[PDB]
C-alpha cells in the first residue's frame, strides 16, 4: 500500500465517529491496502476504542495483528465479513505462516484459514501472489507451499526489540566472519613467508 | 526370429535342428558352445529394452521354467 | 517538471556496467576534446526476454542541431545496425542514453526521434556532474497521455538492478580495486561483507533510535524491517541441505585426490634420492 | 507410377513423386489418385488419414499383391515415428494409452517398443509389470565423475609404479 | 592529473610514427597500458564466444616504451587459432567501422589485435606467432593481446597478457623468467616450439576520473553481487576438463617412471594443486555465503 | 495471470459474430489461446500440478489439460515434463543453489532499499549514525 495510505488518510483527519467506523469497513474491503499501522494509530479511531463502535476497532486489530482463527474464535464478538474481507485476512494469515517458516505444508494452511479442498487453498495463494502480497510457488506433489517473499503486517511497538534482537544476531554473524578471514588470511600469509624462510635455509645448504 | 524377438519358435526350431546337427562331421565338436553363446546372446536381447520384466513370460518365451530361468539368469548376472 | 510521475510499466530493466563505463568514456572523451562538458548520445543494445530487458553494450550516436533543436542522424544508426549485427547478431536495438540531470522538452523530441526506429524504446541518463552519494543513473519508459484536449510524451522511471555476469563482476571488481592465493582472493568478499554489516548496522541503529523514542516514529519503514527480519534464514531446506553437502562432498574429494597426487610426487623424490645415497641403484 | 509412389514411400522416404518430371500432370488420374493421397498421409505422417484412405480406396490398393505385401511394413513406419512425436513430452507413459493412441493392440505395441529400443530409435524402457514406458531422461552432470573415476584409476597405478622403485 | 592520459595528440603522434623508434631496438615497447573500457569491452567479448575462440580489433597509441589501448571492437571472423591472419577476411568491415568512429569523436587507430584462449593460458600459438610477425612487419607499432574468460571467471583474477613478437632469425638476450601457466596437452607441443619467438610486455589498468567516481557508486550496490557468485556451477565443465587432461597427464608422467619431459610428475603436480586451489576457494566462497545467511535462525 | 471462464464469458459478449471464429469442431481460435496462455501462467505458478486439480483451476477435462499440456511441450512452448502414471505435469523448476543466490539478492537489495528510505524519511539521524561507523 501507498496510495491507499494517502487517499485514506486525508478522509482519516476529516471524518467522525460513525464516518470512521464505516471507513473501517472500507478500508477492509479494498484491494491493495493489507498494512493498517498509521490508520490505527490515528486518535479519531481510537476514540471508537470502548465507544459505541468498539468491536470495528477490535476488527481493525485481528487485521493489523491477528489471524483468521484469531476472528473465528471471537466472530461473536466481532462484526460481520463479506467473502472479500474473510479472503484479505486469509492473505495475512499465510503472510504470518510464511513469517513463521519458508516451507509449509497444505494441512497447517488448510485448518490455519479454515477450508476443506486443496484447490480453495491454492486459489487464494494465487490470489495472493496476484495481488502482490506474497511471492512463491506451489508444490503439489509433497503438497508444500515453498515461500520466496512475504510482506510485513504487524507493527508492533512493544515487540519491535526482537526486531533488533534478530538484526544484532545477524551483525554479530558478519562479525565473527569478518574477523575469521581477517585470521584466515593472515594464517595463508604466516605459511607463505614460513615456508619460503625454509626454502631459503635448505638452498643456504647446497653451498656446504 | 531371433532378429525379430521371437525366441520361443527360434529356440524351438534350433532344438528341432540339434540332433540333426550333431551327426556332422565338422559341426558338432562347436554344437554345445554355438547354442550356449545363441541362448545366452538372446537372453541378453530379451532383457535389453526392459526396467522390469515378468519371470513367467520369460520362462515361457525360452521354452524353460521359473527356477531353471532363475538359476540360469543368476549365472548371467554374475559374469555376463 | 513535465513527465508522467503515476502508474509504474514494464519495471524489469537489468543494466550491465560495461554501458555505465562506455558512456562515462564518451562524455570524458568528448570533454577532452572540447574543454568544457559536451551532452553526449548514443545508443544502448541488448535482449529482450518476455518483460526482462538487458541492457548490455552501447554505441555512440551522430546528431546535428537545428537552430536549437537536436536531430539525430538516422543514415548513421542504420550503418552502424548492419555493424553491429556481424558480431552481436543475438542482441536488438533497446533505446538510447544521453548526460544530464532530469529529463527535459529536448530529450522528449529525441526520444520521439528514436521511436521513429523503434517501437517502445528505453531512455538512460547519466548525470556526470553529480553533488549527491547515490549512482547517477536513471531509466526511464515513454507514455503517451492527453492533457486539456492534447496528445503528449511523457517520461515515467523504471527501477534497474545491476547485471549479474560472473566474468565482468571480476572486471569491475579489479578495476575498482587497481594495485598468497587465499589472501587475495577473500579480500574483495571482505570488503562486500563489511558493506553488507554496516547496512545492517545503520538499519539496526535506526531501529533501536524509533523504539528508544526522540527519532520519529514509522510504520512503513520497520514494517520492511519485520519483512527483512523474516527472510532469515535464506533456504533451509532439506533439498538444499542435501545439494549444500553434496557441493562440500565433490569439492572434498576433489581436494584429497589432489592431496594425493601431491604426496605421490613428494614420495617420488624422495625414493629418487633414496635410491641414490642409501642404496646403489 | 502406382510401383513407383510405393518405392517412394518404402525408400524412407521420397516423399516427392509427382513432383520431380513426367508424372507432374498425371497426379490428377482418378485410378492413381489413391497414390497421391497416401503418399501425402505418408509425408506428413499421419496414421489415421492412411488408414482412411486405404479404407476409402480399399479395391484400388488392396487388389494388387505388390503394394499389399508392404502397407503393414509401411504402416509401421508411419507408426514408429508417429509414437517417436508422442513419447517426447513423458517420463513414464502408459502402454494403453499409446495403444489407443495408435489404434494398434497392446502386445503389438509392446513388440513395437521392444524392436524400436533394441534398434535404438526410442530412448527408454519398458515396465512389463506396471504396463508402461519407463522414457530415457534423468540427466545430470555425470561428466565430472568420469574424470574424476580416470583420475583415481591413475593414480591407482602412478603410486604402485612409484612405490615399486624402490625393491 | 587522471585524465591527461584521455588527451589525443594527433601531430604527436605523427611524429612518433615518423621517428620510428622501434626500429632501433626490438625490446623497445616494454609496457602496456589498457582502459578499463577496453578490459571490460575485450573480457566480455571473450566471456560471450563461450568455448570458441573469438577476436577484434583494439584502437589505441604510443607513448614512449608504452602501447595504450583506449577501445576495442570484435571482427566477424571465422579461423581464429586456425587461420593465419585470419582479421584479414575483416579488412572491409575495420576501413568502415573506424570511419564510422571517426564520425563520432573516436579519435585513436589500430594498436593492435586481441583474441581469447578459454580454458588454455595466455600465449602465442604458432598461426598467433606468424599473424603477429605479419603485422609487425606491414602494421608497426602492433601488440598481441590474449585473453582467457574461462580461467579470468575460475581463477576469480583477469587473466590477460600483452604480446609482441621477434622477427625472423633474431635471438632473445639471457634474461626470460617466464610466468609458469598450465597448458593442456593438445596445446603444449605448439606452445614449446613458439614460447621464444615472442616476449610479454607488463601490463597495467587505468580509469577517468569520472569512472572512479561512478565505479565507487556503483559499488554501494554491485556489493550484493559478490556474496551471490555461484562461481562452481557457472564454469563447471572446465575444471572436469582440466582433471580429464590432468589424468592424461598423470598418464605419461606414469609412462616416464616406468622405464625412461623434464619430470611431468612436478608439472602435473602444479596442475592438480592449481585446479584443487581454485574449487576450494570457491567453496570458500560458498561456506562464507551459508555462514552470513543460512545460520541466523529466529 | 490466470484468465477464468467468467471473464472470457464477460469478453467474449463484447465481441462481434466473425470475430468468435471457430477453428474445428465449435471450438474458437480464442477458447485455445486462453487454455495455453493458463497453461502457461499455470506454469509460473507451480512446480508441479495433477491432470484433475489443472483442468479444475482452468475450466477444462483433466484428458484437455494433459493433452494441451503434452502439445505444448512437444511444440517448445512450454518447459517440463510428464509423469502419466501418477498423472502430474512438472513445470521447469530452476531451484537448488541458483535458487539460494538468487534469494541472497533479494534480501540484500531489501537491505539496500531500506539503507535508501531510511536516509530519505529521515537523514538527520542517518548522518548521525553514518559518523559511528567512522568512529569505531
Ligand atoms: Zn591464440
Amino acid at each position: 500500500t501507498g496510495q491507499n495510505q494517502e487517499q485514506f488518510l486525508l478522509l482519516a483527519k476529516s471524518a467522525k465517529g460513525a464516518a470512521l467506523a464505516t471507513l473501517i469497513h472500507q478500508v477492509l474491503e479494498a484491494p491493495g491496502v493489507y498494512v493498517f499501522g498509521e490508520l490505527l494509530d490515528m486518535p479519531n479511531v481510537r476514540e471508537l476504542a470502548e465507544s459505541d463502535f468498539a468491536s470495528t476497532f477490535r476488527l481493525l486489530t485481528v487485521f493489523a495483528y491477528g489471524t483468521y482463527a484469531d476472528y473465528l474464535a471471537e466472530a461473536r464478538n466481532l462484526p460481520p465479513l463479506t467473502e472479500a474481507q474473510k479472503n484479505k485476512l486469509r492473505h495475512l494469515s499465510v503472510v504470518t505462516l510464511a513469517a513463521k517458516v519458508k516451507c509449509i505444508p497444505y494441512a497447517v494452511l488448510l485448518e490455519a484459514l479454515a477450508l476443506r479442498n486443496v484447490r480453495q487453498l491454492e486459489d487464494l495463494v494465487i490470489e495472493a501472489v496476484y495481488a502482490d502480497v506474497l511471492r512463491g510457488s506451489l508444490d503439489q506433489r509433497n503438497q508444500r507451499l515453498e515461500v520466496d517473499y512475504s510482506i510485513g503486517r504487524d507493527i508492533q511497538r512493544q515487540d519491535l526489540s526482537a526486531i533488533a534482537r534478530t538484526l544484532q544476531e545477524w551483525c554479530v554473524g558478519c562479525e565473527v566472519v569478518l574477523s575469521g578471514i581477517e585470521e584466515q588470511v593472515s594464517r595463508a600469509n604466516q605459511h607463505k613467508e614460513q615456508q619460503l624462510g625454509l626454502k631459503q635455509q635448505i638452498e643456504s645448504e647446497v653451498a656446504n | 526370429k531371433f532378429y525379430e524377438s521371437k525366441y520361443a519358435s527360434c529356440l524351438k526350431m534350433l532344438d528341432e535342428m540339434k540332433d540333426n546337427l550333431l551327426l556332422d562331421m565338422y559341426l558338432a565338436p562347436h554344437v554345445r558352445t554355438l547354442y550356449t553363446q545363441i541362448r545366452n546372446r538372446a537372453l541378453i536381447q530379451y532383457f535389453s529394452p526392459y526396467v522390469s520384466a515378468d519371470m513367467h513370460r520369460m520362462a515361457a518365451a525360452f521354452n524353460t521354467t521359473v527356477a531353471a530361468l532363475e538359476d540360469e539368469l543368476t549365472q548371467l548376472i554374475l559374469e555376463g | 517538471s513535465v513527465m508522467a510521475c503515476g502508474v509504474t510499466g514494464s519495471v524489469s530493466v537489468a543494466l550491465h556496467p560495461l554501458v555505465i563505463l562506455n558512456i562515462s568514456d564518451h562524455w570524458i572523451r568528448m570533454r577532452s576534446q572540447e574543454g568544457r562538458p559536451v551532452q553526449v548520445i548514443g545508443a544502448l543494445i541488448g535482449k529482450q526476454e518476455g518483460r526482462n530487458i538487458e541492457v548490455m553494450n552501447s554505441f555512440e550516436l551522430l546528431s546535428h542541431t537545428v537552430e536549437e533543436k537536436i536531430i539525430i542522424d538516422k543514415e548513421y544508426y542504420y550503418t552502424k545496425e548492419e555493424q553491429f549485427k556481424q558480431v552481436f547478431k543475438e542482441l536488438e536495438f533497446l533505446g538510447w542514453y544521453t548526460t544530464g540531470g532530469p529529463p527535459d522538452p529536448s530529450d522528449i523530441h529525441v526520444h520521439k526521434q528514436v521511436c521513429e526506429i523503434i517501437e517502445s524504446p528505453l531512455f538512460l541518463k547519466l548525470n556526470p556532474m553529480t553533488k549527491h552519494t547515490d549512482l547517477p543513473v536513471s531509466v526511464f519508459e515513454s507514455v503517451i497521455d492527453i492533457i486539456n484536449g492534447e496528445a503528449t510524451m511523457l517520461f515515467a522511471e523504471l527501477t534497474y538492478t545491476l547485471a549479474t555476469e560472473e566474468a565482468e563482476r571480476i572486471g569491475v571488481d579489479h578495476v575498482a580495486r587497481m594495485t598468497s592465493t587465499v589472501a587475495e582472493h577473500l579480500i574483495a568478499q571482505h570488503s562486500a561483507i563489511k558493506m553488507l554489516h554496516s547496512r545492517v548496522k545503520l538499519i539496526l541503529e535506526y531501529v533501536k533510535a524509533s523504539e528508544a523514542g526522540e527519532v520519529p516514529f514509522n510504520h512503513e519503514i520497520l514494517r520492511e524491517a519485520y519483512a527483512l527480519c523474516h527472510c532469515l534464514p535464506v533456504l533451509s531446506t532439506d533439498k538444499f541441505k542435501t545439494d549444500f553437502y553434496d557441493q562440500c562432498n565433490d569439492v572434498g574429494l576433489m581436494a584429497y585426490l589432489g592431496t594425493i597426487t601431491k604426496t605421490c610426487n613428494t614420495m617420488n623424490q624422495f625414493v629418487n634420492k633414496f635410491n641414490v645415497l642409501y642404496d646403489r641403484q | 507410377l502406382k510401383y513407383l509412389v510405393l518405392a517412394n514411400m518404402l525408400m524412407k522416404s521420397g516423399i516427392n513423386p509427382f513432383d520431380s518430371q513426367e508424372a507432374k500432370p498425371y497426379k490428377n488420374d482418378p485410378e492413381i489418385l489413391a497414390m497421391t493421397n497416401l503418399v501425402s498421409a505418408y509425408q506428413n505422417n499421419d496414421i489415421t488419414e492412411f488408414e482412411k484412405i486405404l479404407k476409402t480406396n480399399h479395391s484400388n490398393i488392396m487388389d494388387d499383391p505388390f503394394i499389399r505385401e508392404h502397407i503393414e511394413e509401411l504402416l509401421r513406419n508411419i507408426r514408429t515415428q508417429v509414437l517417436i512425436k508422442l513419447i517426447k513430452p513423458y517420463t513414464r507413459i502408459h502402454i494403453p494409452f499409446i495403444s489407443k493412441e495408435l489404434n494398434i493392440d497392446v502386445a503389438d505395441v509392446e513388440s513395437l517398443l521392444v524392436q524400436c529400443i533394441l534398434d535404438n530409435t526410442i530412448h527408454g524402457r519398458i515396465d512389463q509389470v506396471n504396463q508402461l514406458l519407463e522414457l530415457d531422461h534423468q540427466k545430470r552432470g555425470g561428466a565430472r565423475y568420469t574424470a574424476l573415476d580416470k583420475w583415481t584409476n591413475q593414480l591407482n597405478s602412478l603410486n604402485q609404479a612409484v612405490v615399486s622403485k624402490l625393491a | 592529473s587522471i585524465d591527461e592520459i584521455y588527451k589525443y595528440d594527433k601531430k604527436q603522434q605523427q611524429e612518433i610514427l615518423a621517428a620510428k623508434p622501434w626500429t632501433k631496438d626490438h625490446h623497445y615497447f616494454k609496457y602496456c597500458k589498457i582502459s578499463a573500457l577496453a578490459l571490460l569491452k575485450m573480457v566480455m567479448h571473450a566471456r560471450s564466444g563461450g568455448n570458441l575462440e573469438v577476436m577484434g580489433l583494439m584502437l589505441g597509441k604510443v607513448d614512449g616504451e608504452t602501447m595504450i589501448i583506449m577501445d576495442s571492437f570484435a571482427l566477424p571472423v571465422e579461423g581464429t587459432e586456425t587461420r593465419v591472419n585470419a582479421q584479414a577476411a575483416a579488412y572491409e568491415y575495420m576501413a568502415a567501422y573506424i570511419e564510422n568512429a571517426k564520425q563520432v569523436g573516436r579519435l585513436e587507430n589500430a594498436i593492435g589485435w586481441y583474441h581469447s584462449h578459454p580454458g588454455y593460458g595466455c600465449w602465442l600459438s604458432g598461426i598467433d606467432v606468424s599473424t603477429q610477425m605479419l603485422n609487425q612487419q606491414f602494421q608497426e607499432p602492433f601488440v598481441a593481446v590474449v585473453i582467457d574468460p574461462t580461467r579470468t571467471i575460475s581463477a576469480g583474477k583477469v587473466n590477460l597478457g600483452a604480446f609482441r613478437t621477434y622477427p625472423k632469425g633474431y635471438k632473445p638476450p639471457d634474461e626470460g623468467p617466464s610466468e609458469y601457466q598450465t597448458i593442456p596437452l593438445n596445446k603444449i607441443e605448439d606452445f614449446g616450439v613458439h614460447c621464444k619467438q615472442y616476449y610479454a610486455l607488463e601490463v597495467s589498468y587505468f580509469k577517468s576520473s569520472l569512472d572512479r567516481k561512478l565505479l565507487e557508486l556503483l559499488w554501494n550496490k554491485y556489493w550484493v553481487n559478490t556474496l551471490s557468485s555461484s562461481s562452481l556451477l557457472t564454469n563447471a565443465d572446465y575444471t572436469t576438463g582440466q582433471v580429464f587432461d590432468l589424468s592424461e597427464k598423470l598418464e605419461q608422467s606414469e609412462a616416464q617412471l616406468g622405464r625412461g619431459s623434464e619430470d611431468k610428475l612436478a608439472k602435473a603436480t602444479r596442475d592438480s594443486c592449481k585446479t584443487t586451489i581454485e574449487a576450494i576457494h570457491g567453496l570458500m566462497s560458498q561456506v562464507i555465503k551459508d555462514k552470513l545467511f543460512n545460520q541466523i535462525n529466529i | 495471470r490466470i484468465i477464468r471462464g467468467n471473464q472470457l464469458q464477460e469478453f467474449a459478449a463484447m465481441l462481434m459474430p466473425h470475430q468468435k471464429a471457430t477453428t474445428a469442431d465449435g471450438s474458437s481460435i480464442l477458447d485455445r489461446a486462453v487454455i495455453e496462455h493458463n497453461l502457461l501462467s499455470a506454469s509460473k505458478l507451480y512446480n508441479n500440478i495433477t491432470f484433475e486439480e489443472l483442468g479444475a483451476l482452468l475450466e477444462i477435462p483433466a484428458a484437455k489439460a494433459e493433452k494441451i499440456a503434452s502439445q505444448m511441450i512437444t511444440e517448445g512452448r512450454m518447459n517440463g515434463f510428464i509423469d502419466q502414471i501418477d498423472g502430474i505435469v512438472h513445470f521447469e523448476t530452476r531451484e537448488a543453489l541458483p535458487t539460494w543466490d538468487k534469494q541472497i539478492q533479494s534480501l540484500c537489495f531489501q537491505v539496500n532499499n531500506l539503507l535508501e528510505k531510511i536516509s530519505q524519511t529521515a537523514p538527520e539521524w542517518t548522518a548521525q549514525a553514518m559518523e559511528a561507523q567512522m568512529a569505531q
